């Protein structure tokens, strides 16, 4: 692995994700909104 | 977290119960004629 | 101590009667044979005899044979004491006459007495709950002759009437119109909750919500018992807020003649339909508002609300039920009377409505909506409507003028039913300032 | 049914966060304080006092079905912005001439804004 | 020997109660029976106070277990804390005032008033200092609000000295649980404001919105908001249990309270309430205890203070805090919302620093508020009590247990009068 | 959080209803009996977990004739859609607005209205409601209007998009399409938020031309539909770099009041041959939506000026790539634009790339959905005011209409407040001379 | 100590914090679970001024996340930096504005600025010594503009002596993003002119100008857009989060840029920029720092400083740096260019030499602008404004929610209005 400061321009994209689906962890109960810990991130993992 | 487990898993048991209920239920209507 | 004693009443009451007895048989185990097989719950409806035997705390009364002559061969013969179990010899034939002044009057000192026994082997009664067809002579002839009587003697105990009510279009009885405004006046000032359950809606509900195109009595009275064994979940069951039967009457009936509460029940799927849908405590409560799902043709957006009770009984999470009333609260097509801030009763118990192989589904949840409704007012204007398309040109009067009823009484029936009438509308008119 | 508030916690009890689309009834945010009884206005039977000059609207309420509206029934929004004065009257006088869907419990509630070109 | 006397009335009082014992044992060690089965002896030094020793080493609870009709009852002795009540403290009847406050003071409540008493009797002469007796009850609904007010004005009678905190659930605002409960509230507080001394109030909307919007659980149980209520009816009697700096006890309370007679209707509120999982992006200081103490989202009682002024706050901490950590926020959050303050009392804020928390949390801190905005309660009971009598609704079942509607007017003066004190001493 | 009613309404809708509903299943994993083959909430926006691990479609297909909706009942997804969710009667409504806006139509809308009343006290924020009908048809121009309405007065001022079959400019399937069409515009005019519309004609064109499909059917056109419904509530389900709800479509692009009939068209619609040999790059897929031979409704946009586009760019598609783009477009003097709109190009990148359904079209890592509201949809009304004039003039096949509840004189309101639209986009049009 | 509150509200402005709060968590050492895992001293030193301290060495964001649309916030904390922030300071309403003002300014975003404005209340008095607030949004759109303006002048009217910056996103001159930015443009400019105290303008087409002409990035992404005004936000804020020589915050830079309250628009510049082919090219020094600074090729706004005059200047830098450079440079470059700066203010630059650069550069430099040239941008926005207000375009929706003509005549009349003493520098 190659280890980068988070200087701009180095914020290099991973072109396999296809899955990009967002989870609702922002959300309304019962008059209430619930902010729920996210158990999976963008892709579902 | 553990707690939720049970009650999905109760769910799914009413859901097989009534999955069944239906087949032994409709066959009543189908013994409309019978 | 929390003892109640049933007094089924007319072939109606005495059918509600068997589907009523086999869930509470079920849901306290007392097998047919009564032989609850290897606690205290089952003392609210079942006492228990030295022989280990759960006996009912019910008087099943028909002025006829047949309808009980066939509990006493069917399924359920090694239950019921074969004294509660009353029978007559000749029926009232269709006439509230011959069930308050003839054939009757020769059957009420039996039935009083045998209530009494079943009456004085209770510590602490919580009421009788009477059930009767508002059509038949039994059902509207006995019912009043039965109810005067239990007022002088059984006097503060509460009395409450399920009671099968005529339907808008579908009737099975020339002679109902009468029958009914005679009894709604003798029932009128010594009842006290009168839950009412229309057939043709039933019918409906049936073929909308079960899927059930051709239903019958059965599917019915079943349904009609899973509604008394909501009202008598607390008396026996555990629960977060109970509601005791003293209660049910107190917090719904308004003003001494408004004594005619509706009824609904929620969760009425077909273990088919149920597999899409979520019956949360939201769907279930508001599905016990929607017209479409009420057991009395009567759409109450047209009407006023009162004092609506709502009973939960199964996994009902607090809060849940709480948004949900609230939602309601705030629909516009849900309207309340001005005198009526608060109008809504809870009872929150645990024990999940019980499965007797019919035809609903085994649900988590379920509620059951007791709501005093002034769009019932249609039915009284209707129901006298009749009475007057027949006792305006005599129509079938020399049958009851021919076992007593005198003729008089019809009419002083009708004027008080028109008071009911001038009620309904005034006790839900408003004050500009 | 009065509605009332419940003071610091109304987010909650809201309509729309209560999961409520349709049009809601409102709350009643001030609630007045009065001293001294209150005269009765009824009797025994529920029947109001004679004296007592009462209401006008109907003893039910006034749920106008799917039967009873008014065809071509008047749009909830009506800005009157970058429209001429004459279909700007035409709007004004569908919404004023439909009254009966404006008072009712199952109503409009129509919103008129803005203002047109002279 | 300050000891307590815990008339539970109701299902409300019984099951809020049941749950009081239960957090109230937890701390002292007593266990499902009764032995100690704890450890630091402080947690036995003052036992007394709410536990009577039973030849054997088992301590029996001094609780008047009222109700009528055996049936929360019976869910109390299948509960856990169950049997360590004793049989005989349990009086009840036959018969169940079905959400009728006249079936409960009049009817029903008349023939079982004698009973409460009698054991009252035996749990008050066998003390040899009784600070005065805790009522958990519901204001709205029979039994608790009916025989409950019975029992307080006769107790009051007899013990005229010793003091009488009365934790009420109040009928709440939005949704309600008893139609007859406007009318239920009416009568009852016109009997509290002159027979107790500190009435909490517990709203249950209010505590709802503490269980989903603090403790952040998605599944309240009526369970979850008696520990509510049962860890503030324990804050209150901490310094009459267990050591401490600036110790305070019930008395103190009201003295360093209650200004004019009558205002004495207080607002609960417990403070390090957080989330099993936000108590990892919060920190137990005491700055913080004293930001959620006083934020109008965790008072037990619909009365937004911001509406209002508090006439009089009490903080009972328990903990090993700094006295300036302490004296300073009390200064600051006084100073800082000088709106919402008395100016007519310098210093409107008592402060016990007791020096043993709650099992589990490091500090914490009960909030008794005294404020103005009370006045919404009783104004929106009021109002809805006006919206009935005036059309005689739901009466008969009143005037027919013999209630003359004398006594309903009466009410509502004493309850609208009490309306304006507070505004009077809300506006100088 | 972000839930979207759907009322399908008319062969047309429950149609383009099962496309619709297969991709956005497709998307999400739900399979062909809800149960998600996973063993996360994005499927809340169309789906509703009972719990019970079945995710149920949140839909109101809705046909005053039984047949299309009962093939839905009895087919590969028939476990789906809750039963009281398809809801159909028992009586067309042959062709006639009349028998879909007051007689065999008045009679399903009390059910309706109470499905979307359930399937919205679910929701915990609705962001709006996806009609689709067909402007030709009993149920799909009656229907739709009585629905709008009454959803109107309960549901106020919420978002009500309306994806339509805009009547065809030459081949037509009706010889009473026009009158329907025109009463239609009518009562929607006011009452609807922003109505898409697509013309078949064009569609079959771009299905013979870039998808290389000789002979079309209903279900190839229907499927492109359904892509271009998923790139509108796209930003709603999947992340992205600029998200675009279903509220900013009703701001980004009806200009003026009465306005509000955007035009679709889509891009990377090519076809497996011919892209082994296309870079189909932001340009690329842009420059084609504005080309006048992909406009998926016959209207020659040249022959008018653009009022506002809102392009939705779904896939990898760089955000500097967009700017450039856009300019490009915005410098080309053939393509116009109105004086009263000097920003008028609204841009949404999304990432998911577009899904491949088992059938037609290509796999692009890349694609974009235009939506403009050029002034060039009036050649349209007028040549639908034609058509409904070169027959109201004998008032032909108007004693079907009065034969059900509407009186004659509608008939002249209708195009008389049609006539108005026309005189509307004349002004938006002329450019101030000052 | 110094605390900053950092605001961000709308999707931009959720998306441009949460990269600036991954660039300074780099910064300062927090890991994505909210730990210290560092090297140096100097990073706890000045924590405090925006990061809360929590229990067990929690380090948490004061930070208050604002949208009418809980949409990407949901990215936001499924990014890699999610599991930071406090969950109750995510602020969010269930709604969507569509990109109106007058729908976050007027109605739905009201609903929400009560709950907002109780979060920023516990975090501004959780703090010894506020100075100001940080918040970020884009004019173009909704919620930033309206809401955020709405905040704005709730926050002004709450603290009226602390600095507010203003990282706003402008309308670019190209092409556009909404069609309605020249109305919410306008109408948050002119909330924006009599309200805060510095406004850092960020034009995209100009960040991709510096992505594709200097940094020579093939894929820009708006992750990378966003690090480099990120980059400026953690260069202005230096001075008092590491020790150096000149130390200058935000006060100061505002009272040595602003010389008259209007003229508060600034030009944000950062220059360690380098391409991939040139950084093995790269002769590392103050005056080129300075010169590549300077030019008309790194500014973040789209205005041409080189049209018109420097009002002032300011240059952050940020490494072990000689001072006789950096002021010879400073005056060299004032020196020389004579025409480009105005004539009344002598030696119109300020210079602040922080010690500690960012970790992996050894110098950097931020640049802030407040020039001429933006009289370009407010002029843009003004005859896009009038060519869409002329025919009443798209005025639909600012009426139907409430709004009036004289909103949109005020706004654009008071554009003008400081259009007007932008060029009266120019010509002196
Ligand atoms: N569940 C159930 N309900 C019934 C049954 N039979 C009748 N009912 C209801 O009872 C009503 C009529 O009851 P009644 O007319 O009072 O019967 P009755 O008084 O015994 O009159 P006769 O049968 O002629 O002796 C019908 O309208 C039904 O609604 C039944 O078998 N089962
Ligand atoms: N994609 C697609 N378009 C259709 C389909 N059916 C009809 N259309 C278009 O819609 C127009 C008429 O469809 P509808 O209005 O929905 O027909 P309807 O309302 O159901 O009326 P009837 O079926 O004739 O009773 C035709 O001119 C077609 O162009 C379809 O199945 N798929
Ligand atoms: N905190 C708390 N409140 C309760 C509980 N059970 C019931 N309540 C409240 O008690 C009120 C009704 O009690 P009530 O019917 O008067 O009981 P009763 O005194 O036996 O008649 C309701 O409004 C509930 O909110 C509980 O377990 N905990
Ligand atoms: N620098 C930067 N700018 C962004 C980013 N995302 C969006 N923007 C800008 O935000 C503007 C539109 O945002 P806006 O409409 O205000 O979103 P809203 O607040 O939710 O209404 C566009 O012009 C974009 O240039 C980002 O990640 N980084």
């Amino acid at each position: 692995v190659h280890g980068l400061p988070f200087l701009p321009g180095t914020s290099f994209k991973d072109s396999t994700k296809t899955a990009f689906h967002r989870s609702q962890t922002l959300g309304y109960r019962n008059g209430y909104a619930v902010v729920r810990r996210p158990t999976v991130g963008i892709g579902g993992d | 977290e553990q707690e939720r487990e049970l009650c999905a898993e109760f769910r799914r048991g009413l859901g097989s119960f009534n999955q069944q209920l239906a087949k032994e239920q409709k066959a009543q209507h189908n013994y409309l004629n019978s | 101590q929390r003892e109640c004693i049933s007094v089924h009443v007319g072939q109606a009451g005495v059918q509600i009667g068997n589907a009523c007895w086999e869930l509470y048989c079920l849901e306290h185990g007392i097998q047919p044979d009564g032989q609850m097989p290897s606690d205290d719950s089952f003392n609210t409806f079942f006492s228990e005899t030295g022989a280990g035997k759960h006996v009912p705390r019910a008087v099943f009364v028909d002025l006829e044979p047949t309808v009980i002559d066939e509990v006493r061969t069917g399924t359920y013969r090694q239950l019921f004491h074969p004294e509660q179990l009353i029978t007559g010899k000749e029926d009232a034939a269709n006439n509230y006459a011959r069930g308050h002044y003839t054939i009757g009057k020769e059957l009420i000192d039996l039935v009083l007495d045998r209530i009494r026994k079943l009456a004085d082997q209770c510590t602490g009664l919580q009421g009788f709950l009477i059930f009767h067809s508002f059509g038949g002579g039994t059902g509207s002839g006995f019912t009043s002759l039965l109810m005067e009587r239990l007022s002088v003697d059984y006097g503060k105990k509460s009395k409450l009437e399920f009671s099968i009510y005529p339907a808008p279009q579908v009737s099975t009885a020339v002679v109902e119109p009468y029958n009914s405004i005679l009894t709604t006046h003798t029932t009128l000032e010594h009842s006290d909750c009168a839950f009412m359950v229309d057939n043709e809606a039933i019918y409906d509900i049936c073929r909308r919500n079960l899927d059930i195109e051709r239903p019958t009595y059965t599917n019915l009275n079943r349904l009609i018992s899973q509604i008394v064994s909501s009202i008598t979940a607390s008396l026996r069951f555990d629960g977060a807020l109970n509601v005791d039967l003293t209660e049910f009457q107190t917090n719904l009936v308004p003003y001494p003649r408004i004594h005619f509460p509706l009824a609904t029940y929620a969760p009425v799927i077909s273990a088919e339909k149920a597999y899409h849908e979520q019956l949360s405590v939201a769907e279930i409560t508001n599905a016990c508002f929607e017209p479409a799902n009420q057991m009395v043709k009567c759409d109450p957006r047209h009407g006023k609300y009162m004092a609506c009770c709502l009973l939960y009984r199964g996994d009902v999470v607090p809060k849940d039920v709480n948004a949900a009333i609230a939602a309601i609260k705030t629909k516009r097509s849900i309207q309340f009377v001005d005198w009526c801030p608060t109008g809504f009763k809870v009872g929150i118990n645990y024990q999940p409505p019980t499965v007797v192989p019919g035809d609903l589904a085994k649900v988590q949840r379920a509620v059951c909506m007791l709501s005093n409704t002034t769009a019932i007012a249609e039915a009284w204007a209707r129901l006298d409507h009749k009475f007057d398309l027949m006792y305006a040109k005599r129509a079938f009067v020399h049958w009851y003028v021919g076992e007593g009823m005198e003729e008089g009484e019809f009419s002083e029936a009708r004027e008080d039913m028109a008071a009911l009438e001038k009620d309904y509308e005034e006790v839900g008119m408003d004050s500009v300032e | 049914a009065t509605n009332y508030s419940a003071n610091q916690y109304e987010k909650a009890f809201s309509p729309r966060y209560l999961q409520n689309w349709s049009l809601a009834k409102p709350t009643k945010q001030r609630i007045s304080s009065h001293e001294g009884y209150t005269q009765i206005i009824a009797n025994d039977r529920g029947h109001l006092l004679p004296s007592v000059p009462r209401s006008k609207a109907s003893p039910w309420g006034s749920f106008m079905g799917t039967w009873d509206m008014p065809l071509k029934v008047p749009p909830a929004r009506v800005t009157l912005t970058s429209r001429t004065a004459a279909g700007a009257a035409s709007l004004t006088k569908w919404i004023q001439k439909n009254p009966n869907l404006l008072k009712a419990s199952n109503g409009l509630r129509p919103e008129i804004l803005g203002k047109p070109h002279d | 020997m300050r000891e307590i006397v815990h008339l539970q009335a109701g299902q409300c009082g019984n099951q809020i109660g049941a749950k009081f014992w239960e957090v109230i044992s937890d701390e002292h060690g007593i266990d499902p029976t009764g032995t100690y089965h704890g450890d630091s002896d402080l947690q036995l030094e003052r036992i007394n106070v709410y536990y009577n020793e039973a030849t054997g080493g088992k301590y029996v609870p001094r609780a008047v277990l009222v109700d009528l009709e055996p049936g929360t009852m019976d869910s109390v002795r299948s509960g856990p804390f169950g049997q360590i009540f004793r049989p005989d403290n349990f009086v009840f009847g036959q018969s169940g005032a079905g959400n009728n406050w006249a079936k409960g003071h009049y009817t029903e409540g008349a023939e079982l008033v004698d009973s409460v008493l009698d054991v009252v009797r035996k749990e008050a002469e066998s003390c040899d200092c009784l600070q005065g007796f805790q009522l958990t009850h519901s204001l709205g609904g029979g039994t608790g609000s009916g025989m409950g007010t019975l029992l307080i004005s006769k107790i009051r009678e007899e013990y005229p000295d010793r003091i009488m905190n009365t934790f009420s659930v109040v009928p709440s605002p939005k949704v309600s649980d008893t139609v007859v409960e406007p009318y239920n509230a009416t009568l009852s507080v016109h009997q509290l404001v002159e027979n107790t001394d500190e009435t909490y109030c517990i709203d249950n909307e209010a505590l709802y919105d503490i269980c989903f919007r603090t403790l952040k659980l998605t599944t309240p149980t009526y369970g979850d908001l008696n520990h509510l209520v049962s860890a503030t009816m324990s804050g209150v009697t901490t310094c009459l249990r267990f050591p401490g700096q600036l110790n305070a006890d019930l008395r103190k309370l009201a003295v360093n309270m209650v200004p004019f007679p009558r205002l004495h209707f207080f607002m609960p509120g417990f403070a390090p309430l957080t989330s099993r999982g936000s108590q990892q992006y919060r920190a137990l200081t005491v700055p913080e205890l004293t930001q959620q103490m006083f934020d109008a989202k965790n008072m037990m009682a619909a009365c937004d203070p911001r509406h209002g002024r508090y006439l009089t706050v009490a903080a009972v901490f328990r903990g090993r805090m700094s006295m300036k950590e302490v004296d300073e926020q009390m200064l600051n959050v006084q100073n800082k919302n000088s709106s919402y303050f008395v100016e007519w009392i310098p210093n409107n804020v008592k402060t016990a620093v007791c020096d043993i928390p709650p099992r589990g949390l490091k500090m914490s801190a009960t909030f008794i508020g005294n404020s103005t905005a009370i006045q919404e309660l009783f104004k929106r009971i009021s109002e809805q009590f006006t919206a009935m009598f005036r059309r005689k609704a739901f009466l008969h079942w009143y005037t027919g247990e013999g209630m003359d509607e004398m006594e309903f007017t009466e009410a509502e003066s004493n309850m609208n009068d009490l309306g304006n004190p507070v505004v009077t001493r809300g506006a100088c």
